[PDB]
RNA sequence: GGAUAGUGGCCUACCAUGGUUUCAACGGGUAACGGGGAAUAAGGGUUCGAUUCCGGAGAGGGAGCCUGAGAAACGGCUACCA
RNA sequence: GCGGUAAUUCCAGCUCCAAUAGCGUAUAUUAAAGUUGUUGCAGUUAAAAAGCUCGUAGUUGAACUUUGGGCCCGGUUGGCCGGUCGGAUUUCCAACGGGGCCUUUCCUUCUGGCUAACCUUGAGUCCUUGUGGCUCUUGGCGAACCAGGACUUUUACUUUGAAAAAAUUAGAGUGUUCAAAGCAGGCGUAUUGCUCGAAUAUAUUAGCAUGGAAUAAUAGAAUAGGACG
RNA sequence: AGGGGAUCGAAGAUGAUCAGAUACCGUCGUAGUCUUAACCAUAAACUAUGCCGACUAGGGAUCGGGUGGUGUUUUUUUAAUGACCCACUCGGCACCUUACGAGAAAUCAAAGUCUUUGGGUUCUGGGGGGAGUAUGGUCGCAAGGCUGAAACUUAAAGGAAUUG
C-alpha cells in the first residue's frame, strides 16, 4: 500500500493464517501463533529459533487447527506419515 | 392465389396496351409483358410462364417495388390474392432494462405467380396503396412448406 | 477436510458411495458365464435378472429375479466376466 | 431444473472458500465456465483447476487459495453499451483500483479492463474480487 | 424432478465410460442385429428386447456393439409400429384406468389419476408432433384410444 | 429469487405488476382517481372564499378543555358547506354572519389539525382585508 | 367503372367471406393538443410541458360554398341552432 | 404536547436567535422513500403463500460442433538515452492493442476490368566485413471493388459511422466595471485599417450504413424426395 | 330427493342454581349424526413458512429397497430359507447437538450461502379504522361463495423480548 513516488504508506501490514491465507485481524483474540522449536543433534532443542505458524480464529473454532497443523508441519518436514493428502 | 378460368370476371382481363394482332397468326395466342423488381429480386418462372392477369403483380402488373423491404411469417392466407403476415420483434424498456415480445400483422398483396401457405416465411416490398390496408407486395418466398410431406404415413 | 484429494480418492471410501456419486460414475453389476452340468454348454448371464433365464438347450431354469440380483438355481456354477 | 450451470459453479467456489476449504468439485463443466475460471486464474484468485472427464457433461476440481472475496454471476446477461461498463464496475466492485467485471463480447469472454483496451463490448457475465 | 408427484428418488443406469469394448465379447454385429429383428417378428418392445438381450444373452448395450439404437434398427428393417413405445403404454394405461372408472364412478382417486395420465399423454404427444414423428393433427381422445390400442 | 421474474424479456410483466401495486400507494390512487376534484370542499384549488352562515363554538377534543371559535361557510365557487376555525385571540370578534371570508387548508391534507374535530380549514381574510392586520392594528374591516 | 390534382372501399355495381384480439383487441376515462422540453442533483428514477421554436386544430356551434395558384377562409359569403 | 395562581409554549415588555429587501402561509409536486424496491423492499409470529393437485397463454430452460501451434505487417503510449535550437525521431526494450497468414480450413460464384501486394529478378548497389535499402520492365497472388450473369437459412446482441433545426443543457473563448447575461470583441498609423471569432459535446428507442462471430435462438441428410459432377 | 334413524344430540320444554341465568350442571328431545342420488366449496383447510435446482455441519435412532458378512439364532444332516446382528448406500417420517451463518427477537440446516445486494419461476402485502362494508358482475335452491371500492375518521395499531 504505497503512494505516488514509491514509499510505503499506511501503517500495519497484518499477519496471515498459514492454513487459509485469510487475514488475521486485531479483534480476533481467538487466533493463535504456534511455535515449534528447531531441535538439533541428540535430544537438545535450540531455544531462540522456531518454525512458527499462524492459525485464524475461524479454523480454531471449526476444529480443523489440529488437522491443518499436521498437514502444515509434515510437508514442512517435522512429521512423517500421520497426515495424508488422499482420503 | 387465383387459379382456374382466368377470364372469370364480368369484364375482360387483359394486360393494358399489349396488342396481339388477329391477322398475324401467332403460335402463342397471347402476347405477355413483364419486367424485374430490382434489389436482387429474381422474377419467378411461374410469372412469365403463367397466364394470370393481376395488375397488382410486381412482375407482370402495373406497380413498383420501392421504399421498405420487410420479412415476416405467414399467418393468414384465407383471402384472395392477398395475405396477412405477422412480424414479431422485441421492445426495449429502459426502466427495467429488458425487452418484451411484440408483433404487428401487416396486410400484403400476393401475386398468382407465388404459391403461399400458412407458415411460409416471406419477403415483401413496399409499393403504392394497393387497397384500403395494403402497401406491400410479396416479392420472395424464403421458406417452403415447413417439411409438410415429412409427416407422411406408415410403411 | 479443509484440504483433501478430490482428484484421487482411496479405493476404500470410493467403494462405499453410490454408483452415481463416485468421481466418474459407472455400473456395479457384473456379467457371469453360468453353467448347469445337465448339458455341456455355458450361457452368459447378467447379475440382475428381470427375465427368468433358461439354459441353451434344456428348458431348465438358471435364475428367478429378485429386488436386485438374480438368485441362481442351486445346482449351478458361474464365473465373473 | 439446472437453470444456470455457471451460477452453480460460482456459488460452489464461493461456498468452498468461506468454509475454509482449498479445493472445489464443481459440476458440470462448460465452455463459459472454463473461460470464466481462466479469466479468474489469469489474475491469480484461484490456483489451477482440472477438467476431469466423465463421459457426459464434465467435472472440475478447482484448487483455490484465499485472495478471492467473492465471485458471482449477473443473472440476466444484460447488454452493455460501452458507456455502461463503468456503471457496472461501480455497481459491484469494492474499489476503482482493483477487481474485475467480466463479460462476453464478440471479441471473446474477457474482463472489463481487457474489453476496455480492446474497445469491444456485449453481454455481461459476472464479476470477481 | 419427477413431475406428477413430489417424489425425488434417483434410480437409473450408470452408463460405462467404455463406449467401445466389451473386450471379452465375441460375436459380431450380424448376430445381435438378427436377434433384435427376429424378436421384433416375435413382437417384443425395444425395452423388452434390450432387457432380454442384456440378460440371457451377453449384450451390455446394443448401441455399442452395434453403432445404432434398437428402435432405429426396427424402423430400419421396417418394424417400427404406429406410435412410439412410451406414448403407446401411456394410452394403454389410461385405457385400463378409464375402464376401471366406467366400472365405479365413486372412485375419485381414479379420476385424479386419469387426469394426470392423460395430461402426460397430451404433453408427450405434443412433443412427438413437434418433431414430425406424429402427423401434425394427431390428438388423443378416449373413445378412439380404446380401438387405437387394440 | 423471490417471485419477481428475472428473465431478459419479462419487461411487460414487471411494469404491469408495477402499475398494479402502484394502486396501493394512497397518493397515487388519489392523484389518479381524481379525488382532488371529485371530493374535497375546495375544488383542488389551494384556497376558496365563501359566505359565513353561523358562528360556532366547538369544544376541543381530549385531554384538552376549551372552546374553539369557528364559522360555518358556504363556498361561493361550488356551494358546498364547510366549517372553518378562526385563528388567534379574538378574531371571532372580527367576522359577523353573512360575511365573505377566505379559507385555506390546515396543512394536513384534509385531516383536522390539533384538538379541533372535523375542522380541516381556517380563516385567512375577511371582508377584503387580512385577518392578521386586523388582529394587530395595521388595517380595519371595510364598510359592511 | 365513377369521382379526385392524383394513390386507395374514396364512392357505386357485381362477387367473396373476410379484418383485430391476453404480445390486451374493442370499449370507457382523462381537470390529454403532440414534440423541443421543465422541476428534482449518487445512480436507476419520479414528476410535469395551456405557455417566446416546430407540427396540428379552431375562430359562438354545425354544415355548405364563392373567389382563387393556394381557403371548406370566418377581421369572406349562404342556411339552420343558440 | 402546553394552560386548572410560582405557564421555559397563551397575551405582552425586555433580551436573544434565524434568514434578510425580503420573510410567513395554503395547495401541489420532487428529494428524503430500499414506504413501489430493474438497480433495491417485504410476506413463521409485525401488513402479506391461493385448502390441494392438473394445467393454457406467459417467463425460463443441461452438456457437446475450429480449439491449439508457427510466421509476418504496421500502428500508441511509455521508458533509457537526445540528435537538437519547450519538442523531435531511430534503434535498445518491455506493456497493450489492430491487420494478414500456413496449419485438411469458401472467401457466393463465374465471365474481365485494377491490379496493391511477392514465391518474383532484371542489372546491381548508396553503403556499417550484409537480407540493414528501394527507385527499377519481360514468365509469375486476387478479391481492394468495379458490372454483368447466376444464388444466397433467418435473427437478437455489440462497435463505429452516416442522417441529423434552433433555443434549452454540458462546455471553450471574450473582463457586460462585477454578476444573471450578450456573442461579442481585440488592436494601430485613433486624418481615410488591422484583425481573432461566433467552438466542442450529448442528441439513447426505431430506420440506414459498417466491423465483430463469444453469448442466445433459428433452419438442415432418416420412408434419403439428400450432397456435390 | 329416498332409505336409515341404535347413539349422542343446535332447536324447543323442563329441574336446579343466580340479584338476574335465555347459560354453564340434570332430564325430555325435533333437526342432525349413517347411507344413496344431486347440491354447496368454505376451516387456526397450519408446518400460520410456494415450487424446481445448486451448495454450506456433526450425531444417534427408525420406515422402505438394495449390497456386503467362512455374524448370531432357527436343526434335519449340513444347508435352503425366516427372524435378528453389523457395516455401507439410495429415498423417507422425525429428534439430537451445534453454529461458520441469519434474525427485531423468539428462533432457524433454512428462516444459511443478502449493501461482497442477480439460479428459474407463480402468488400476495404497502399505517390503523372505516370493511371484506357499499356498488356492479358472476356462481348457488337457499344459507351464501368468488371478484371488490370510496367518503370520513385516526397517531398510532402491531410484533418479539425485559423488568415489575
Ligand atoms: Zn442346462
Amino acid at each position: 500500500m504505497e503512494n505516488d513516488k514509491g514509499q510505503l504508506v499506511e501503517l500495519y501490514v497484518p499477519r496471515k493464517c498459514s492454513a487459509t491465507n485469510r487475514i488475521i485481524k486485531a479483534d480476533d483474540h481467538a487466533s493463535v501463533q504456534i511455535n515449534v522449536a528447531k531441535v538439533d543433534e541428540e535430544g537438545r532443542a535450540i531455544p531462540g529459533e522456531y518454525v512458527t505458524y499462524a492459525l485464524s480464529g475461524y479454523v480454531r473454532s471449526r476444529g480443523e487447527s489440529d488437522d491443518s497443523l499436521n498437514r502444515l508441519a509434515q510437508n514442512d518436514g517435522l512429521l512423517k506419515n500421520v497426515w495424508s493428502y488422499s482420503r | 392465389s387465383t387459379e382456374l378460368t382466368v377470364q372469370s370476371e364480368r369484364a375482360f382481363q387483359k394486360q393494358p396496351h399489349i396488342f396481339n394482332n388477329p391477322k398475324v397468326k401467332t403460335s402463342k395466342r397471347t402476347k405477355r409483358w413483364y419486367k424485374n423488381a430490382g434489389l436482387g429480386f429474381k422474377t419467378p418462372k411461374t410469372a412469365i410462364e403463367g397466364s394470370y392477369i393481376d395488375k397488382k403483380c410486381p412482375f407482370t402488373g402495373l406497380v413498383s417495388i420501392r421504399g421498405k423491404i420487410l420479412t415476416g411469417t405467414v399467418v393468414s392466407t384465407k383471402m384472395h390474392r392477398t395475405i396477412v403476415i405477422r412480424r414479431a420483434y422485441l421492445h426495449y424498456i429502459p426502466k427495467y432494462n429488458r425487452y418484451e415480445k411484440r408483433h404487428k400483422n401487416v396486410p400484403v398483396h400476393v401475386s398468382p405467380a407465388f404459391r403461399v401457405q400458412v407458415g411460409d416465411i416471406v419477403t415483401v416490398g413496399q409499393c403504392r396503396p394497393i387497397s384500403k390496408t395494403v402497401r406491400f407486395n410479396v416479392v420472395k418466398v424464403s421458406a417452403a412448406a415447413g417439411k409438410a410431406n415429412k409427416q407422411f404415413a406408415k410403411f | 477436510v479443509l484440504v483433501q484429494d478430490l482428484l484421487h480418492p482411496t479405493a476404500a471410501s470410493e467403494a462405499r458411495k453410490h454408483k452415481l456419486k463416485t468421481l466418474v460414475q459407472g455400473p456395479r453389476s457384473y456379467f457371469l458365464d453360468v453353467k448347469c452340468p445337465g448339458c455341456l454348454n455355458i450361457t452368459t448371464v447378467f447379475s440382475h435378472a428381470q427375465t427368468a433365464v433358461t439354459c441353451e438347450s434344456c428348458s431348465t431354469i438358471l435364475c428367478t429375479p429378485t429386488g436386485g440380483k438374480a438368485k441362481l438355481s442351486e445346482g449351478t456354477s458361474f464365473r465373473r466376466k | 431444473t439446472r437453470s444456470s450451470v455457471l451460477a452453480d459453479a460460482l456459488n460452489a467456489i464461493n461456498n468452498a472458500e468461506k468454509t475454509g476449504k482449498r479445493q472445489v468439485l464443481i459440476r458440470p463443466s462448460s465452455k463459459v465456465i472454463i473461460k470464466f475460471l481462466q479469466v479468474m486464474q489469469k489474475h491469480g484468485y484461484i490456483g489451477e483447476f482440472e477438467y476431469i472427464d466423465d463421459h457426459r457433461s464434465g467435472k472440475i476440481v478447482v484448487q483455490l487459495n484465499g485472495r478471492l472475496n467473492k465471485c458471482g454471476v449477473i443473472s440476466p446477461r444484460f447488454n452493455v453499451k460501452i458507456g455502461d461498463i463503468e456503471k457496472w464496475t461501480a455497481n459491484l466492485l469494492p474499489a476503482r483500483q482493483f477487481g474485475y467485471v467480466i463479460l462476453t463480447t464478440s471479441a471473446g469472454i474477457m474482463d472489463h479492463e481487457e474489453a476496455r483496451r480492446k474497445h469491444v463490448s456485449g453481454k455481461i457475465l459476472g464479476f470477481v474480487y | 424432478g419427477r413431475m406428477h408427484s413430489a417424489g425425488k428418488g434417483i434410480s437409473s443406469s450408470a452408463i460405462p465410460y467404455s463406449r467401445n469394448a466389451p473386450a471379452w465379447f465375441k460375436l459380431s454385429s450380424e448376430s445381435v442385429i438378427e436377434q433384435i429383428v427376429k424378436y421384433a417378428r416375435k413382437g417384443l418392445t425395444p425395452s423388452q428386447i434390450g432387457v432380454l438381450l442384456r440378460d440371457a444373452h451377453g449384450v451390455t448395450q446394443a448401441r455399442v456393439i452395434t453403432g445404432n439404437k434398437i428402435m432405429r434398427i426396427l424402423k430400419s428393417n421396417g418394424l417400427a409400429p404406429e406410435i412410439p413405445e412410451d406414448l403407446y403404454y401411456l394410452i394403454k394405461k389410461a385405457v385400463s384406468v378409464r375402464k376401471h372408472l366406467e366400472r365405479n364412478r365413486k372412485d375419485k382417486d381414479a379420476k385424479f389419476r386419469l387426469i394426470l395420465i392423460e395430461s402426460r399423454i397430451h404433453r408427450l404427444a405434443r412433443y412427438y408432433r413437434t418433431v414430425a414423428v406424429l402427423p401434425p393433427n394427431w390428438k388423443y381422445e378416449s373413445a378412439t384410444a380404446s380401438a387405437l390400442v387394440n | 429469487g423471490k417471485g419477481k421474474p428475472r428473465g431478459l424479456n419479462s419487461a411487460r410483466k414487471l411494469r404491469v405488476h408495477r402499475r398494479n401495486n402502484r394502486w396501493a400507494e394512497n397518493n397515487y390512487k388519489k392523484r389518479l382517481l381524481g379525488t382532488a376534484f371529485k371530493s374535497s370542499p375546495f375544488g383542488g384549488s389551494s384556497h376558496a372564499k365563501g359566505i359565513v352562515l353561523e358562528k360556532l363554538g366547538i369544544e376541543s377534543k381530549q385531554p384538552n378543555s376549551a372552546i374553539r371559535k369557528c364559522v360555518r361557510v358556504q363556498l361561493i365557487k361550488n356551494g358546498k358547506k364547510v366549517t372553518a376555525f378562526v385563528p388567534n385571540d379574538g378574531c371571532l370578534n372580527f367576522v359577523d354572519e353573512n360575511d365573505e371570508v377566505l379559507l385555506a387548508g390546515f396543512g394536513r391534507k384534509g385531516k383536522a389539525k390539533g384538538d379541533i374535530p372535523g375542522v380541516r380549514f381556517k380563516v385567512v381574510k375577511v371582508s377584503g382585508v387580512s385577518l392578521l392586520a386586523l388582529w394587530k392594528e395595521k388595517k380595519e374591516k371595510p364598510r359592511s
